[PDB]
């Protein structure tokens, strides 16, 4: 088969590794402080979208908002968000 | 011919002590980033880097194997080969510990 | 503890070869492997690290991959604690590819058999090999 | 057709997790005893005995390779067989340690 | 750090299943495998040690194991730790024989796929191979 | 064989087929005789004044007296010993010239 093909020739490949993160603008966590603790949300890779308490996160792209107390941003960003990368420890950029 | 002389000599096996750390599991795949190195190598250099010194080879590569089949996962436009895993393979033949430091 | 794990004391710690084969002739009809130096260059890094002596090789063909380890198979490890060797290429079961072809890699570690490179004899060889060993793929199972 | 979720899933390998232990490496063959069991088995069985309840399986293992590295070599009356040797083959494919105690 | 060994907790330590295969069919050609029992003997007391729901099975067909295999593969070891079965028989490269026949190791082994017996998933699967792979003999070297 | 498939290889038959033992188990302890220890210390009725070893030490180590000067044999491989020089450990000897043997290397003998 053509895929076959494809593999058995090598010439399958994952891209990831330019799909993520997803955004490169709000990759430093500086960046991220920038635009809910700001630091916690901020050091789980999550940034501000501006609407309401919804944030969203410069590896994956999720987003999360409608925060309940004792939501704790890490943890709430895996329960969601499993396979992301920031959340994996998968190498970034 | 030979003399009775069995009990004297000692061997070890011309195929022991080799030890053979494969990327992905007999007759699959082994993946690769569109240009920043494979999962394999790449999670086997940090691990190397961050227990070198602290752990034996084989707990090594088991910390490569999580890593590789925890943290990876494939993405391609093409569904066929969207969304896929590995797990490396360590097949040793080895007789005692190794460790690096 | 007696006989628990190697010794590595010897002077040097040991070869550490690196075969980085990202070109291919069109003969073999194999595309190329961009994004291979990125290994080459971390393992490089990682070994010496370590204190392996590193030596890159790259693009070599079948018969000097086979002559490579041949002659490396016959230096005098006898002050070495260790021998490590990096395969980065195409493959399938059992085999791995030269820039112009496929090997098997039994035919490449045959060389340091206990038996055929003495100076090794009783220490640790270690081949890491990263290439494909067929074409299957794992699909995959979720975890709650 | 897919949709931008893959962040939301996690998977494992449905290949990983597992482990075989061989009793002879690829390719060779592998030695009973006339009438009281195998070198492995045995092997295996003894040092499962003395150290299940303190050492990591890989290490067990690996002690398992060294005895029946160590402590066999065939016995034939027919030239081609005798004095023959034999390495165990782990082959792990583990994420994680295992310790039986 | 947290989770970096297999967990051993649940209430079972898991199966283990022993395949003792020593007399095959003259269609076979293969001879009696004397003494395998010796070995199913201490592998049984050796894992009962361990806490392990042993289970010896004898000469089985190609058949039999792949079916007993599958069933297996289908209780539910939610409340079990791990996995283990033992294989003694004849073999070559990738492959172990039933009385009647070979079979090939990954059909045996693939019904606990992680994703075909949920209930193994994530926990460690072991499988003890005492067989040949192919006629070689190690010549040893002395040292 | 060699007139039905004078082409194959027997040898490789015999290991296709299973038919390939090791008979080390019929061979060792080259003397039951001098399986146990008191049979072995039994052996030392006339242990040379000039020693350097008593018997316990040699039989502890396996090895019982040939009545020969002061050559004693290994109950399991079969080894001989002799002309023992001062500093001369029963046992570490006897895994210096034998360190194939069953006794010596914890193979298992006979019960
Ligand atoms: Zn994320
Ligand atoms: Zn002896």
């Amino acid at each position: 088969t053509h895929a076959d093909y494809l593999l058995r020739t090598g010439q399958v490949v994952d891209i990831s590794d330019t799909i993520y993160p997803r955004n490169p603008a709000m990759y430093s966590e500086e960046a991220r402080l920038k635009s809910l603790t700001p630091r916690e949300l901020a050091s789980a890779g999550l940034y501000y979208t501006g609407i309401g308490d919804q944030v969203q996160c410069f590896a994956c792209g999720g987003k999360l908002k409608n925060w309940e107390p004792g939501d704790r941003a890490w943890s709430e960003h895996r329960r969601h968000f499993p396979n992301c990368f920031f959340v994996l420890g998968r190498n970034l950029n | 011919s030979g003399v009775d002389d069995d009990m004297a000599c000692h061997k070890i096996p011309v195929e022991a002590d080799f030890l053979y750390a494969y990327s992905t599991a007999p007759g699959y795949y082994s993946w690769r980033n569109s240009k920043d190195g494979s999962w394999f190598i790449q999670s086997l250099c940090a691990m190397l880097k961050q227990y070198a010194d602290k752990l034996e080879f084989m707990h090594i590569l088991t910390r490569v194997n999580r890593k590789v089949a925890t943290e990876f996962e494939s993405f391609s436009f093409d569904a066929t080969f969207h969304a896929k895993k590995q797990i490396p393979c360590i097949v040793s033949m080895l007789t005692k510990e190794l460790y690096f430091y | 503890s007696l006989d628990n794990s190697y010794k590595m004391d010897y002077p040097e710690m040991g070869l550490c070869i690196i075969i980085n084969n990202k070109n291919f002739h069109k003969s073999t009809g194999m595309t190329s492997r961009s994004g291979t130096d990125v290994d080459a260059a971390n393992l490089r890094e990682t070994f010496r690290n370590l204190k392996y002596e590193v030596r890159n090789k790259n693009d070599l063909t079948r018969e000097e991959i086979v002559e490579l380890m041949r002659d490396v198979s016959k230096e005098d490890h006898s002050k070495r604690s260790s021998f490590v060797c990096v395969l980065l290429s195409h493959g399938e079961e059992g085999i791995i590819f030269g820039t112009n072809g496929p090997v098997d890699l039994k035919k490449i570690t045959n060389f340091f058999r206990g038996d055929r490179c003495r100076s090794l004899t009783g220490k640790p060889k270690l081949f890491i090999i990263q290439a494909a060993r067929g074409t299957e793929l794992d699909c995959g199972i979720e975890t709650d």
